[PDB]
């Protein structure tokens, strides 16, 4: 508990989830694996994002907060929904975008945590969607940003194939994983990383 | 235009150690820095007395040796004058026997009653003959 | 990490050396096992890339893995590696020629490595290795020694003259953090 | 100077006259060195009598030449063999080229005998640097009042142990030099120690010097001797202080071999 420690968990919107065919599932279970994670300890903060077809936005920004947590996630999720960008009408996501929202505030958070001590975060990315050609620039911008950070990208891939994910956790030194049966969702966060 | 922390600690008391004129001992490391390290403590004093100035003197046991001194105390002087130089405007030299210098004036008058300081005298003589006279052939 | 694609030639030493105790169980055993490791997490660093496995015992080279882009084959050559042990001297010169060969192929924008584990103190081979050292370096071959407690002059100076990677590992601890270093990618 | 020389004495002694004294540089931590001696490690151990090591076959067959083959080959690093005498050094390494059918090591080690030549020298050296036990300063023998004393001045350690196989000790021809033993008996009385035996370990100290070479660099030496003991005493080795601060250069094991392979760890770790 001694060392702080942020966990930003970006969520690819990608309609993919029809395939997935559940979201709302999926949000219960990401909810419970935040509240455990920030329960574990007092220092543990967390900020979800999430990584849409069109770009990538915040869904929020401690455990005491988990209520606010809950309620920004749900509402965050539901606006995001609308039909642009609809089924595999963008078969790829904004991942490159999350990434660097991501890197401004932990950047920011070490900042005002320099004054303090030092901070530990890693990135957590559920991924649903596939990797293109425009997208490698931009992606592996952040990527490699991350790794002289020294901030592991953990991926948890639900289904589709993100090589450049897979690359990103390998250069990271993060975690990545295929996931065989998507429904065991909330034991792979848990036990996975 | 510096030199080392260990040649400033030291200096004073070495120079002290100098003052006594006629004796003194040193002690100094296995072999590594000994010999610079002594020409950097005699930069103190490269000029004590203007009016006589006194010189430095190393004694050596082999020809091997002699260009370690040499080879570390070009890079200590670097040049003869501040043109170049910066912490000695000093002239150095290796020297040893005319045994060991001089190959042809061994060779030549072969005979077991020809001593190395005798041969200086036969090779000066036979420079005089010729300066007098005798070029074309002695 | 992606920006460019590696060749490593991974040299071990089997001489009769390399079956002491000093380093865990024995010194073989301690290195092949950190080996497995190292590939693994050098193939997950460096997913774009090839290696290939040599060793040096009984007076010869021998190919254990041929060079490839599949690192399973690599760790079930070190795996087998294991059971067949260590005896007899070095043989770096034919060890540095049949890397060579292979590296020479590799084009243009592809580093060029040889990494050796080294508990030697010379080598048996005739050929004159300064020759071969001045080719490597030609060739923009580049070559690595991991010594253990061992910096006998010729290796060193074919370590610098390839590159400037000798290096000493005195614990298995030590050698995890050698090996380790080397999974490390080039400039691109 | 002579590097090292801080007991005094002998200098004052030699001179009859007291220069200035000054000690004019900053040392280094004891721990970069290491410096053994030998003797045996049980209580069976009994052939270093040394009552005639000149004619005691027993006992150069024994911990004279079958310590050396075994720090030799448990510490297999370039190693010098310095010897009091050829007809000892012939002795103890059976070598390609033995004095006897029965001689007692059997190991690569490389020779340098008499008729030495600079050019043979060289490549002796060129050997030893290179690679390998043996070469000049590497596994090889030499006697320690010879030329391999002038050492080599190349930036590599080249060197890393010496064993001394006797400690280098020297005679007093019935001569011009028995008279000079008189003349200082009469004057000193405490002569045989400084006419001879510290004449002798600095004779030593500038072959082990010419290995471990100053400050910037690391090393050890061990010598074989039953009266090591007296060595020991009135500083007449390098072993002796040079600044209070640097926690003792201490040798006493219960194994040499061992304690030499942990330092060597220990140097490699630095």
């Amino acid at each position: 508990e001694d060392e702080l420690n942020l966990l930003v968990i970006v969520v690819d919107a990608n309609p993919i989830w029809w395939g997935k065919q559940t979201l709302s599932k999926c949000i219960d279970a990401v909810m419970v694996l935040g509240n455990s994670h920030l329960f574990m300890n007092r220092s543990n903060k967390l900020a979800v994002i999430a990584s849409h077809i069109q770009e990538s936005r915040f869904l929020y920004p401690k455990y005491e907060l988990l209520t606010s947590a809950n309620e920004v996630i749900v509402e965050e999720i539901k606006d995001l929904m609308t039909k642009s960008d609809i089924k595999g009408q963008h078969t790829e996501t904004l991942l490159a975008g999350s990434l660097a929202k991501a890197l401004c505030y932990i950047h920011r958070m070490n900042k005002e945590v320099k004054d303090n001590q030092e901070m530990k975060s890693r990135i957590l990315v559920i991924k649903a969607a596939e990797d293109s050609a425009l997208q490698y620039m931009n992606f592996m911008n952040v990527i490699f940003a991350a790794q002289k950070q020294n901030i592991l990208i953990d991926a948890c891939v639900l289904d589709s194939d993100s090589g450049l994910l897979q690359q990103a956790c390998d250069i990271t030194g993060g975690l990545y994983l295929k996931v065989p049966q998507m429904p065991s969702l909330l034991q792979y966060l848990l036990w996975v990383f | 235009d510096y030199i080392y922390p260990e040649q400033f600690s030291y200096m004073r008391e070495l120079k002290r150690t100098l003052d006594a004129k006629g004796h003194g001992v040193l002690e100094m490391p296995s072999g590594t820095g000994k010999t610079v390290s002594l020409l950097a403590l005699i930069m103190a004093y490269q000029r004590a007395y203007p009016l006589e100035v006194t010189k430095l003197i190393y004694c050596s046991r082999t020809v091997p040796e002699i260009e370690k001194v040499i080879e570390e105390l070009r890079k200590l002087l670097n040049f003869y004058e501040k043109q170049e130089g910066e912490k000695l405007p000093f002239l150095g030299l290796a020297l040893s026997s005319r045994k060991n210098l001089c190959i042809h004036p061994e060779v030549t008058p072969l005979r077991f009653g020809k001593d190395v300081d005798g041969k200086c005298h036969s090779l000066t003589a036979s420079y005089v003959r010729a300066q007098y006279q005798h070029d074309t052939s002695l | 990490r992606l920006g460019m694609m590696r060749h490593l030639y991974v040299v071990v030493d089997g001489s009769r050396t390399m079956e002491d105790q000093d380093l865990k169980p024995n010194r073989l055993t301690c290195t092949l096992k950190l080996l497995e490791y190292f590939v693994e997490e050098y193939f997950d660093q460096n997913p774009i890339s090839q290696i290939g496995i040599i060793v040096t015992k009984s007076k010869r080279a021998e190919k254990l893995t041929e060079l490839s882009g599949n690192p399973r084959k690599h760790i079930t050559s070190l795996k087998k590696a294991v059971d067949m042990t260590c005896h007899g001297e070095p043989s770096l010169y034919n060890s540095l020629s049949i890397a060579m060969q292979t590296l020479k192929h590799m084009p243009g924008h592809t580093s060029r490595e040889v990494l050796i584990i080294f508990s030697s103190l010379t080598t048996c081979d005739p050929s004159n290795i300064y020759d071969l050292i001045k080719t490597l370096k030609a060739a923009k071959i580049r070559v690595s020694v991991i010594g253990l407690s061992a910096e006998v002059r010729v290796c060193t100076v074919l370590a610098r003259e390839t590159g400037g990677t000798y290096h000493v590992i005195l614990d298995e601890s030590h050698y995890k953090e050698l090996l380790t270093h080397h999974v490390s990618p080039p400039p691109a | 100077t002579s590097g090292t020389l801080s007991p005094l004495d002998i200098y004052p002694k030699i001179l009859d006259f007291h220069p200035v004294t000054m000690a004019t540089f900053t040392m280094t931590l004891a721990r970069v060195c290491l410096c053994p001696m030998i003797i045996g490690r049980g209580n069976d151990q009994v052939a270093i009598s040394s009552k005639f090591e000149t004619r005691e076959d027993i006992a150069v067959i024994r911990n004279y030449g079958n310590l050396l083959l075994e720090m030799s080959a448990v510490v297999p690093d370039g190693i010098v063999a310095f010897f009091t005498s050829y007809q000892y050094m012939e002795s103890t390494v059976a070598s390609w080229y033995e004095q006897g059918i029965l001689e007692n090591i059997q190991r690569n080690k490389l020779l340098f005998i008499e008729t030495q030549d600079g050019a043979e020298t060289s490549v002796a050296l060129e050997k030893y640097q290179e690679a390998c036990e043996n070469g000049r300063g590497a596994i090889l023998l030499s006697v320690a009042r010879g030329k391999v004393s002038e050492g080599i001045d190349f930036v590599h350690h080249y060197g890393r142990a010496v064993i001394m196989f006797g400690v280098p000790y020297v005679y007093t021809q019935s001569r011009i030099l028995k008279a000079r033993l008189e003349y200082l008996r009469d004057q000193f009385q405490i002569r045989e120690n400084d006419f001879l035996t510290f004449d002798a370990m600095r004779h030593a100290a500038q072959c082990v010097g010419r290995a471990i070479r100053g400050k910037t660099d690391y090393g050890l030496m061990v010598f074989a001797d039953k009266r090591f003991a007296r060595g020991d005493k009135r500083g007449k080795l390098p072993r002796w202080i040079q600044e209070h601060l640097t926690d003792a250069n201490l040798n006493l094991t219960v194994d040499e071999g061992v304690q030499v392979a942990k330092y060597f760890l220990r140097q490699m770790a630095q």
